[PDB]
């Protein structure tokens, strides 16, 4: 009933209703993200689910309908918010202390002395509780949650773009594949996949030990358009030889997207 | 032993249960079980792995001037 | 007293702390009064829609809680002897959340006033207003994010 | 071999009906008890009054008007309305049942027209008395004052 | 009625949250007493919070009988 | 009137003051060069970041009630449009996102500088740039937001008339959106060579 508001689907195409059973409440819980506030939603809906026989017979208002019509939407927005809150490690603004920490303080210090922690290991599940109460805590989390958001929308978008293909292969529209699908794929994957592969690669390099300097990714993405062949800090070998190719490939896909299908119409 | 291989070793275990569940999903409402579970496990993995990789080789370490000397 | 710690430096924090609740209060008043007059016009003939049409009056009250959250965080970064780096941070934070919430607030009033009048005549038109009205309440938020990024850099490596 | 229609929409078929005029009225009840069929409009160019069953529909349109008049007088008073079995016809599961007669429907006409003639008079014989009343109370209240 | 359900569910979890809190002050958990601005004496604060939870427990059992009848 | 009288009574004091100093041999006393040098480059840099995300939110919030107040009126008779005409509320919100991407980029350039090297060639350069780049992105997205609201209030009224006409007016609504994307580019080019405060 959510997708049908936006539009009724064409005959025998992919329904937007199956992915929406999971992707609608999981995006909610990235934002909402707390074990306390989520445990409350879970109860508020779990009262509507168990008493549904009693509630359905009795008469209802206009607000109390939608809370009842979506009593299973709210159940999954609560369960997933207890998973995401556990990873963020936030329960009513406070933290849990389940596992050993990958950070270690000095053996000795004094009052008022700014102290820094030293690394030991990696924390298995979630954000380490050493960040809680810390002075520089947002600098870490803001960088973390941005890169989460960019990666989780690229996957949400590409997966929904492979539903175009699944339709064209069911209605036997071959030209639209070569016309629309294959050029548009290369356009964004070559630009916004290259960004997402570089975020995962930078996280997987010990920059300090190796001695090389970590590069900024906002500038790396800008200069490849404005000034190709140029680099200030290198991320991997042959970086410039690959960037200019990806720029070449995107610019080819523009007119190929523009011209290929009308010409087939004229030639019939 | 905590490394980028640790993320792959989970992806093998998770990219196999999706396969076994595809086979074993019941016939009644087969598409809802089959899509919902496979698509749930994946977004549970991607959000673990992102949260793990941001901690292997961090570039800034936590710093404070507020603790008690006793700790 | 010093080239890096003048005596007029707290002026930009105190004026920034004040201007965050001043500009967000004004917005939430334009959007409460304006909205509030449609509710007092439709519910003379349709009193059954009263509790459902207070939703614009809620959205503007949240605009004011944002400006209170920024006044509370910049206040505890103040001091007689603080740098001039710190003062202009405290300024831009208040000027961001304030100017952003003032604008969001006025839109909540104009759109919320029209929705309550229309939905009385077309009950399918309530959800259409609830959509349009979230894109205004989120602009007060985008100003709050800027204020928080800046406050982090306030007393970092200062001397 | 029933299909599931969640990943893609269900497959459909277009059917034709050769109904005799005798049993047209009876067949339409059964098709409505199912709740499976969506009819096209073949007579899409014909004007609304040139259609053929228009005369049968006014007899029934007039009756609904006469019933709206009744529900108004009720609500004008404090009477509550009886609520019968909403399931005696069906349970929504596509079950069969036999429809009314053509004579029963012709009785609703004369009855409903016969009731409108009485109530419309009984209300005006009531209101005119209340006008005489209100006039005298005002004539009475004024005299009470000194 | 709703005048009684409110303080029943409210005071339900006041018994739970305040007791979990008091347990932690008593055991001197780092997050609750670690910073200097936090209170100095752990168990003293727990003694004050064990009692506060009992006050909610009375409202819970009372309103339980009120709605139960 | 009164408000316009003051605009003409300011112009008359700036002139009588300029000629007092000039005829007396003191025209050098009105020196804009020192003001630009002696004022702190943190002032200019923290105005620009505020006037970018602030003036961008003014524009977005503006177009949302031109497009929003007409849809709701048009939606009384044609309630089917409020989800089809929703795309106009989306191009008006997005100019605010552009003003928030800048402030992410520019906030990185806010660093503490030594007292001896505060009024240097590079740190003055960096305050002047983040000021005019913020003005640029903010004042330009203010204009793209008001414009797209006007365009999208018509497309609501046309769609209620006839469903076909909605598509034809979107083309006008796309070209308007280009204005905000060009402003973002120009700002990044300004602050490309600017370096963090030393
Ligand atoms: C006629 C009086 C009655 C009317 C009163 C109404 C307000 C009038 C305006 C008041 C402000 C202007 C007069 C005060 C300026 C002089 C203060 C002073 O000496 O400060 C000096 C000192 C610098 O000293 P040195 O660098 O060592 O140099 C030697 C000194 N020359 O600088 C300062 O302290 C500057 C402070 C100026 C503040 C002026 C503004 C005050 C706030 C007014 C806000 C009005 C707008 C509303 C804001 C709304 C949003 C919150
Ligand atoms: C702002 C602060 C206050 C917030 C108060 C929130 C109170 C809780 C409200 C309920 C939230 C959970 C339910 C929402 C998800 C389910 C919605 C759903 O299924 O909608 C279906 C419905 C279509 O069918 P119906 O029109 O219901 O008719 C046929 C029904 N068989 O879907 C649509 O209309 C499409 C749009 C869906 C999303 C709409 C969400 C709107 C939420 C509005 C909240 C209003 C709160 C009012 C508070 C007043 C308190 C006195
Ligand atoms: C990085 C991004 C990672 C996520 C990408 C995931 C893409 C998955 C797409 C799956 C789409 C799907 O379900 O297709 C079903 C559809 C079947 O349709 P029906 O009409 O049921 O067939 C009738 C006859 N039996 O399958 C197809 O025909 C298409 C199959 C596509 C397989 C794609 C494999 C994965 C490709 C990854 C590429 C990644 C980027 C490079
Ligand atoms: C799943 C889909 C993955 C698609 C991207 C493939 C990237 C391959 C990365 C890789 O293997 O590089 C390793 C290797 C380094 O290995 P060592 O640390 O020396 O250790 C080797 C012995 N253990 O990498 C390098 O040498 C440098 C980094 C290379 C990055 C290349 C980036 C290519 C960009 C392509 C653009 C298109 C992206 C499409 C994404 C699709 C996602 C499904
Ligand atoms: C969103 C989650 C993304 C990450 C998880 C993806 C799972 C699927 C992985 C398939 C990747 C295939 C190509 C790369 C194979 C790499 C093989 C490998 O093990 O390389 C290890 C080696 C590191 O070794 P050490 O430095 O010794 O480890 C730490 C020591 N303390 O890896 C590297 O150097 C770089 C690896 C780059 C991985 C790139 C993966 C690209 C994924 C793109 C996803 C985009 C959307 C999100
Ligand atoms: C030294 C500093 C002096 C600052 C003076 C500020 C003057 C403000 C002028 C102004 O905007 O006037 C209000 C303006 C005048 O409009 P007109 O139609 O031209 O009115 C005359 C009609 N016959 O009207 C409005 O803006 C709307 C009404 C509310 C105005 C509120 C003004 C408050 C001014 C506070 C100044 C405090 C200074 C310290
Ligand atoms: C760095 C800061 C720079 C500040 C610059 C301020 C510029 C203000 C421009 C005002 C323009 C304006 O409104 O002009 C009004 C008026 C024209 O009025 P009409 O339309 O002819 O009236 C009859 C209509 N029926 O023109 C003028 O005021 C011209 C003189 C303007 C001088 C500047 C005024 C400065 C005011 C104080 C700023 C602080
Ligand atoms: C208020 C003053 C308005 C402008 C007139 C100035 C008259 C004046 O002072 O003339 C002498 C003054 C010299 O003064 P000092 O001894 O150097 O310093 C003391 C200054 N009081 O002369 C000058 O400096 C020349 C200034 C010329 C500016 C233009 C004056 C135009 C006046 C028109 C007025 C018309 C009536 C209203
Ligand atoms: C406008 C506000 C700023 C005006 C600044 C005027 C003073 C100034 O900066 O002068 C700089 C400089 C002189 O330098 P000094 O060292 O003083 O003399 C030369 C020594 N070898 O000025 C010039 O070169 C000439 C500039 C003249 C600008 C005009 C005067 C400013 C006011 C506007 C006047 C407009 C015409 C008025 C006509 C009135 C008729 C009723
Ligand atoms: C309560 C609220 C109060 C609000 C107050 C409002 C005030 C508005 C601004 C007023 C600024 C006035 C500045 C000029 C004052 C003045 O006369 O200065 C003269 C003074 C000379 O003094 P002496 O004692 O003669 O020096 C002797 C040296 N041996 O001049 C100087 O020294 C130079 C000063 C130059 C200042 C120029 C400032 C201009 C600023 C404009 C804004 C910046 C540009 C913005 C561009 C925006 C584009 C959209
Ligand atoms: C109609 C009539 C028009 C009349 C216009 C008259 C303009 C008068 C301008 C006067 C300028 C005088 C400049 C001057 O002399 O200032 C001093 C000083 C030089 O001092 P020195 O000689 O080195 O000192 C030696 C000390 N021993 O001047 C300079 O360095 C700066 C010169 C340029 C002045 C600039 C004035 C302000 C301009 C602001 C522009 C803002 C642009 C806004 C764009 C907005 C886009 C949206
Ligand atoms: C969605 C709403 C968004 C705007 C909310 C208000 C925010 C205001 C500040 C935003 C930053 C500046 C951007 C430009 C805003 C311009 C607004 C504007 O046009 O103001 C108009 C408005 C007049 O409106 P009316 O024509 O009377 O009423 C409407 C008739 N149909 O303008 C004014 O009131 C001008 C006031 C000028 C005062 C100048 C005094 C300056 C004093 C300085 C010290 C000396």
């Amino acid at each position: 009933s959510i997708c049908d508001c936006y539009g009724i689907a064409q005959y025998r195409e992919i329904n937007a209703g199956l992915p929406t059973i999971v992707t609608f409440p999981f995006m909610f819980a990235i934002m909402f993200g707390d074990m306390g506030h989520g445990f409350l939603m879970t109860l508020a809906a779990l009262s509507l689910v168990l008493n549904e026989k009693k509630i359905n017979k009795m008469k209802r208002g206009e607000i109390f309908d939608m809370a009842f019509t979506g009593r299973y939407i709210i159940l999954l927005m609560g369960v997933f918010s207890m998973y995401t809150g556990f990873l963020y490690n936030d329960i009513f603004s406070k933290t849990m202390t389940i596992f050993k920490s990958g950070w270690k303080w000095p053996d000795h210090w004094k009052k008022g002395e700014s102290i820094t922690a030293t690394s030991v290991g990696t924390y298995p599940i979630g954000l380490d509780w050493a960040w809680h109460g810390t002075e520089n805590a947002l600098l870490f989390s803001n960088s973390y949650k941005m890169k989460l958001s960019i990666l989780m929308g690229f996957i949400h978008m590409t997966y929904s773009y492979f539903f175009s293909l699944a339709n064209h292969l069911y209605f036997n529209s071959m030209i639209d594949i070569i016309g629309n699908f294959i050029p548009g794929l290369l356009f964004m994957q070559g630009i916004f996949g290259y960004l997402s592969v570089c975020i995962v690669y930078k996280w997987a390099v010990d920059w300090v030990k190796d001695g090389k300097p970590a590069p900024g990714l906002l500038n790396m993405l800008i200069n490849m358009f404005l000034s190709p062949g140029t680099i200030d800090d290198e991320l991997y070998p042959h970086q410039a030889k690959v960037q200019v190719f990806l720029l070449l490939m995107a610019l080819v896909c523009i007119p190929w997207l523009l011209l290929v299908k009308p010409l087939h119409f004229k030639f019939t | 032993m905590s490394s980028f291989y640790t993320v792959v070793g989970v992806f093998i275990v998770v990219s196999a249960m999706s396969v076994l569940f595809w086979i074993m999903a019941p016939k009644n409402n087969q598409a809802v079980w089959r899509s919902t579970v496979i698509l749930t496990l994946a977004m549970m993995f991607l959000m673990w792995a992102i949260t793990f990789l941001c901690q292997l080789h961090p570039l800034v370490a936590p710093r404070r001037s507020d603790l008690r000397p006793e700790f | 007293m010093t080239e890096l710690c003048p005596v007029y430096a707290p002026f930009f924090g105190a004026i920034g702390c004040a201007s965050a609740i001043i500009f967000t209060s004004l917005g939430a008043a334009y959007g409460t009064a304006k909205s509030g007059v449609g509710i007092c016009a439709t519910c003379v003939l349709r009193p059954d829609l009263l509790f459902k049409n207070i939703v614009p009056v809620i959205m503007a009250g949240i605009i004011a809680i944002y400006g209170l959250v920024v006044s509370v965080l910049v206040c505890y970064s103040l001091g007689q002897k603080q740098a001039l780096y710190t003062g202009f941070i405290q300024l831009g934070a208040g000027l961001s959340v304030g100017l952003s919430g003032l604008a969001a607030g006025f839109a909540i009033g104009i759109v919320g006033d029209a929705g309550v009048r229309g939905s009385s005549q077309q009950p399918r038109l309530f959800v259409g207003m609830i959509l349009i009205l979230i894109f205004a309440e989120v602009l007060g938020l985008y100003g709050l994010i800027v204020a928080l990024l800046l406050n982090s850099r306030a007393t970092q490596d200062v001397v | 071999e029933k299909e599931e229609a969640i990943f893609r929409s269900a497959e459909m078929a277009l059917v034709q009906f050769y109904i005799p005029q005798e049993i047209s009225r009876d067949s339409a009840y059964t098709l409505g008890q199912l709740g499976l069929v969506q009819f096209r409009d073949l007579n899409s160019k014909v004007r609304a009054f040139q259609r053929t069953f228009v005369n049968e529909i006014r007899r029934l349109d007039n009756v609904e008007r006469q019933y709206r008049y009744f529900y108004s007088l009720l609500k004008k008073h404090d009477i509550k309305l009886y609520e019968g079995d909403t399931d005696k016809y069906l349970d929504g599961s596509g079950e069969l049942y036999v429809p009314p007669s053509g004579s029963v429907i012709d009785d609703y006409v004369r009855n409903a027209s016969y009731l409108e003639e009485r109530l419309i008079q009984m209300e005006d014989a009531t209101d005119q008395i209340e006008v005489q009343k209100n006039d005298l109370e005002q004539y009475r209240f004024i005299l009470q004052s000194g | 009625t709703g005048k009684a359900w409110c303080c029943t569910v409210l005071s339900a979890f006041g018994v739970v949250i305040l007791s979990v809190i008091a347990h932690l002050f008593n055991t001197n958990h780092e997050s609750f007493v670690g910073s200097i601005n936090d209170p100095e004496d752990g168990p003293a604060v727990a003694h004050t919070v064990y009692l506060a939870a009992l006050v909610y427990l009375v409202f819970f059992v009372f309103c339980g009988f009120q709605v139960y009848l | 009137s009164f408000s316009h009288f003051l605009y003409y009574l300011v112009l008359i004091v700036v002139i009588v003051y300029g000629l007092y100093k000039l005829f007396t041999g003191h025209g050098s006393d009105i020196n804009f060069g020192k003001f630009l040098l002696r004022t702190s480059p943190y002032m200019w840099a923290n105005l620009g970041i505020a006037l970018c995300v602030g003036l961008s939110v003014v524009g977005a919030a503006w177009g949302i009630f031109i497009t929003g107040s007409s849809m709701i009126g048009a939606g009384v008779r044609a309630p089917r449009i409020t989800t089809k005409n929703l795309i106009s509320i989306i191009f008006c919100e997005v100019v605010a996102i552009y003003g928030l991407i800048i402030a992410i980029v520019f906030s990185s350039k806010l660093t503490v500088a030594t007292a001896e090297n505060m009024y240097s060639k590079s740190n003055l350069y960096t305050g002047y740039s983040l000021f005019w780049a913020g003005i640029t992105v903010g004042a330009s997205n203010l204009i793209c937001g008001i414009a797209v609201g006007i365009t999208g209030a018509t497309a609501a009224i046309s769609d209620a008339a006839d469903s076909a006409l909605f598509v034809k007016i979107l083309v006008i609504e796309i070209f308007g959106s280009i204005l905000g994307l060009l402003g973002l580019i120009v700002g990044l080019l300004m602050a490309g060579k600017a370096s963090e405060f030393q």
